[PDB]
């Protein structure tokens, strides 16, 4: 009567090793350039 | 409507039907109820354990009946490790016959194969552990029975 002591049929075999884990996100960005500036409302020249 | 307890097995899918003057929040209150009862242990791997369903038309009794009339009424069918564990019962009792092969020749005196009664019992102890499997969870624990020194 020893029946050899029978194991499963079918089971979570495939996930033995998942978790799983998570990806990265960073954002985070770039300054636009300002820097060609100047005012005309006055005088540079006509001021002398 | 089976002879297993079920707090020796361990909850794993439901499915609730609703007939006659029901209403949806009540049904939510009274499934969220089973939930936070968690003595009524479901399966840790399906947390979203319940089916449900809702119909308009009460049950009707049969004349000659014994079953009180009710506005409404509760069908469930349960999936749980509990009807597994009467399975492996109706298997042990298999197992006796065949380890004396008592009545084999009602059977091979059809043309069947001894080799198939060989073949099912083993089928069905890989059953037994694929359920054993799935009763082991994985579920996390909750405190210590004892504190501690320093």
């Amino acid at each position: 009567p020893d029946l050899k002591n029978v194991k499963s049929k079918i089971g979570s075999t495939e996930n033995l090793k998942h978790q799983p884990g998570g990806g990265k996100v960073q954002i985070i960005n770039k300054k636009l350039d300002l820097s060609n500036v100047q005012s005309k409302c006055g005088s540079k020249d006509n001021i002398k | 409507m089976v002879k297993c307890d079920p707090r020796h097995g361990k909850y794993m899918a439901c499915c609730l039907l609703y007939r006659g003057d029901v209403v949806p929040k009540d049904v939510n209150a009274a499934i969220a109820t089973i939930k936070t009862k968690r003595s009524i242990q479901f399966v840790d791997w399906c947390p979203t354990g319940f089916k449900v369903g809702i119909n308009y038309q009460p049950p009707t009794v049969v004349p000659g009946g014994d079953l009180a009339k009710v506005q409404r009424a509760v069908c469930m069918l349960s999936n749980t490790t509990a009807i597994a564990e009467a399975w492996a019962r109706l298997d042990h009792k298999f197992d006796l016959m065949y380890a004396k092969r008592a009545f084999v020749h009602w059977y091979v005196g059809e043309g069947m194969e001894e080799g198939e009664f060989s073949e099912a019992r083993e089928d069905m102890a890989a059953l037994e552990k694929d359920y054993e499997e799935v009763g082991v969870d994985s579920v996390e624990g909750e405190g210590e029975e004892e504190g501690e020194e320093y």
